[PDB]
């Protein structure tokens, strides 16, 4: 449920899994940055 | 001479304010980062992360470091992530799931169950 | 049917009125308790949502 308003609660359904001149210094490789970060963005949607 | 760090995490914010040096420990080593450090992107290790404002020091299960030349922003985690922990917790929600099932049911059932509950639910307000 | 028995419904359903009228207010206070912390966990979302969007473009 997601809250409109203090009078109005909808039901509803959200799509987890399936989702500009520089470049950072990665310290460890890109794939398991972005492997890791894909994991805490999905549990931070299911927590909120 | 300074830079907006904010340190959050996914429950609550952590600290927010304006340092002078941020001391972290990386996945290959501790750092000392300053105004103006170069993009960065890095996995932090479980440990404390010394600030300078004065100083100030925070206690963190791991998280992501990100660095930009005007922001620093550190997403911590609220407990030790690992693969004990992260396996254990999906074995205990199966095992909860196994015990809550016994077999199948009447589903066609469904549409006749929320009409009576949606008329039952109407005369009450 | 009979005076006192009635009495004693009306003062039975009467106690409980007066809790469900506390129990209003608590759940309001509880719901802005929930509110507050669904503002706190914003900026760690977003953040998260800002960096996979470059590290994968």
């Amino acid at each position: 449920n997601k809250f409109v308003n203090t009078m109005t609660q909808k039901p509803t359904v959200e799509q987890l899994i399936p989702l500009h001149h520089w470049d950072y210094l990665y310290e460890p490789d890109a794939k398991s940055l972005l492997d890791g970060l894909l994991v805490r963005y999905v549990e931070s949607q299911v927590y909120q | 001479i300074t830079v907006h760090c904010d340190i959050v995490s996914a429950e609550a914010e952590i600290f927010s304010g304006l340092v002078e040096m941020v001391i972290a420990h990386g996945a290959l080593g501790d750092l000392g980062i300053a105004p103006g450090h170069a993009p960065l992107i890095t996995d932090l290790k479980p440990g404390p992360i010394r600030l300078v404002k004065e100083q100030e020091v925070y206690y963190i299960s791991g998280g992501f470091l990100e660095v930009q030349p005007n922001m620093v922003k550190v997403l911590a985690d609220t407990v030790v992530r690992a693969g004990d922990l992260d396996e254990a917790a999906a074995q205990e929600a199966l095992k909860a799931a196994e015990k809550a099932l016994q077999g199948k049911g009447a589903e066609f059932d469904y549409s006749a169950a929320a009409a009576r509950l949606a008329e039952a639910a109407a005369q009450l307000r | 049917a009979g005076a006192k028995e009635i009495r004693s419904k009306i003062a039975s359903i009467k106690s409980t009125q007066k809790i469900t009228n506390a129990m209003e207010k608590v759940a309001v206070s509880k719901m802005r308790k929930a509110q507050m912390r669904m503002a706190a966990g914003r900026p760690y979302a977003e953040r998260i949502r800002q960096v996979i969007g470059h590290l994968a473009n």
